[PDB]
């Protein structure tokens, strides 16, 4: 799930106290990832790695479906691009 | 024919993105009243359509921003020298010692248009902040108007701009065709001149002068962006239009559309439900009309911003990723170079244009008949003549002698009008005369 | 647009022929006027959305027609307009309510490091390359082109005359070749 704009401190309380309106019967909460363009990423792990943006969430954070250890949804820094090794030289021609 | 050159640099501000707004019609109209929501549900799924339209606008803005900025495959590292062939590339690449990861020009751009109408942020709610500072102040309002942060952060935009500048300065211009071919900057400028029409002599023999002119133009751009007025008018006008639209929506929210009061939870407390529904229906209709007008205006503005973003992406792909011979497309005169710069919800290009210099009157010669055959000029198009003396090029003086390598054979002399009788030179005859005799 | 037709715009029922058999004509007037106004507003919103989508499709069609006229009907030197790199060809294909082009682009291949030479002063005059822009040199050896290797020897036909050698920074001393002198020395001498 991805709440539009929340603090990830009141949503958890409303879920644990049955105060949220879209309260599903088989819904739970295992982890919260508070960041810009919030939503707490309930059901996804915030991995410190970087992969190509598959599902654009917002604020530089995206989501995909990779294998942590198994297949699950993660969150990365959008991997803005692959690194290069092009160095300037005044006597090198390619 | 011009006798000198003048390396000028022009600026062009083009918006590529707008304010990603999100208005919850369930909170804007019928904030917390249950009977109000029950009456609103009778009018149909207008709120769902408006939310879908706003989400589509946000997705279109994100896609336009990505297509404009994210155009290269690899992220080329910014060089540490920043001084290639005499051209001082400072204040363009991110400084490795400055706290911010932007350049001086990018800092000047972000410190002159980011006012965002200071004083109107209290109207709508926004979940601003950053996860790095661990503050992340998440503010909300009763009107339901929210502003979603963009996908590409300012840091990623600055990184894309730095990668573009590195791929333009270093590796020449072949980085846009899906490759990476190393080449010095002086040879790149010589090839740009050759593509324009100017020979490499003006570049190599006057490299120091061109570098000094480029540095002076960079300094003039810095001065014009430091303390001036009426700068970055496009982005400022876009922000002002967005703020005015939000303010008009907020004012239309607190409008008494022929009812007892314009504020909710005030007519449900002093009136009876059968007598209050009549007043609720008028307010609901008025707010629905106002929100529909706002959504239509937002769609029109989003289409305009998408067109501007497509134009800016085309300009970038034509001027930064290569050398376009399009007249008055990149800059004022000859393009000859292009450097993009990051800007809030827009792109500011730095077209290093080529402008001629002081001129001089000369004499023309359509053709020259040496021994009965006319000799029309080669690639060097202008036959500069004191009195039928030499043959030169167009964009520069370049005094060069007339030989058989600069002219080709043609018909007689009575076919071209205005032909001037003169003599042609050929290095073969004196060489053979010196070798034999 | 279909689902909005069955919506109670402040009336008793969103289905015709039902409010006329249970209400009075004077009340049925307003009961029908409310539904008429609601349906007119919904249809106006639909027409506005259709106009916006039609303007977008018209812009896309103009862009596609420009791309076709620039890539299929000729050879455009536009950078990253037809395909990825150099255009070099274009083939259009029919598609439902759209056009699918086949840009046969030109992409470079594996590279190799070489040495540069801004100018070559043979006997006091610097020979700048005329056509072949890249002076491929093992150690000041040859002159080639940019988009391909094409190993070609440096001659006087691929270079022109210029000033002295103390004007260009980075000039490498080398020798130029002219086919006239060996031919003359072989024929006469």
């Amino acid at each position: 799930v991805l709440y539009q704009d929340v603090n990830c401190t009141d949503v958890s309380t409303a879920i644990h106290a049955d105060q949220l309106t879209p309260a599903w019967r088989i819904y739970s909460t295992g982890n919260n990832v508070f960041q810009t363009q919030a939503g707490c990423l309930i059901g996804a792990e915030h991995v410190d790695t970087s992969y190509e943006c598959d599902i654009p969430i917002g604020a530089g954070i995206c989501a995909s479906y990779h294998t942590v250890s198994q297949k699950s949804i993660v969150a990365y820094t959008m991997s803005l691009g692959a690194d290069s090794s092009i160095a300037y030289s005044n006597n090198t021609i390619a | 024919i011009p006798t000198n050159f003048s390396i000028s640099i022009t600026t062009e501000v083009m918006p590529v993105s707008m304010a990603k707004t999100s208005v919850d019609c369930n909170m804007y109209i019928c904030g917390d009243s249950t009977e109000c929501a029950n009456l609103l549900l009778q009018y149909g799924s207008f709120c769902t359509q408006l939310n879908r339209a706003l989400s589509g606008i946000a997705a279109e803005q994100d896609r336009n921003t990505r297509e404009v900025f994210a155009q290269v495959k690899q992220m080329y590292k910014t060089p540490t020298l920043k001084y290639f062939g005499g051209f001082n590339f400072s204040q363009i690449l991110p400084d490795p010692l400055k706290p911010t990861k932007r350049s001086f020009i990018e800092d000047l751009l972000f410190n002159k248009v980011t006012l965002a109408d200071a004083g109107f942020m209290k109207q709508y709610g926004e979940c601003l902040g950053d996860i790095n500072a661990r503050d992340l102040i998440c503010a909300q309002k009763f009107n339901g108007l929210t502003v979603l942060p963009p996908l590409l952060t300012d840091d990623m935009i600055a990184a894309y701009t730095a990668a573009l500048v590195s791929g333009t300065a270093t590796a020449g211009w072949t980085f846009g065709a899906g490759a990476a071919l190393q080449i010095p900057f002086a040879m790149q400028m010589a090839y740009r001149f050759n593509g324009i029409g100017v020979t490499q002599n003006v570049l190599y023999e006057n490299q120091k002068q061109i570098a000094n002119q480029f540095n002076k133009a960079i300094s003039q751009i810095q001065e014009s962006l430091t303390t001036t007025s009426t700068a970055l008018g496009k982005l400022q006008d876009v922000v002002n239009q967005n703020a005015q639209a939000l303010n008009t929506l907020v004012k239309q929210l607190s409008s008494n559309f022929g009812a007892i009061s314009s504020v909710l939870n005030d007519i449900l407390s002093r009136l009876d439900p059968p007598e209050a529904e009549v007043q609720i229906d008028r307010l609901i209709t008025g707010r629905l009309q106002s929100l529909q007008t706002y959504v239509t205006q937002q769609l029109i503005r989003a289409a305009e911003i998408r067109a501007s973003a497509n134009l800016a992406a085309t300009k970038m792909s034509e001027c930064v990723l290569g050398q376009s011979k399009r007249v008055d497309f990149c800059g004022k005169g000859y393009h000859l170079m292009s450097f993009p710069q990051a800007a809030p919800h827009g792109v500011v290009f730095l077209h290093v244009t080529y402008v001629p210099s002081q001129e001089r009157n000369f004499t023309t010669a359509p053709a020259i008949c040496h021994e009965g055959k006319a000799y029309f000029p080669r690639e060097g198009v202008f036959v500069f003549n004191g009195t039928s003396w030499f043959i030169t090029q167009r964009n520069f003086f370049s005094p060069q002698i007339i030989t058989t390598d600069n002219t080709f054979v043609s018909g007689n002399c009575d076919v071209v009008i205005g032909i001037i009788n003169n003599t042609v030179y050929d290095p073969l005859q004196p060489e053979l005369d010196s070798f034999k005799e």
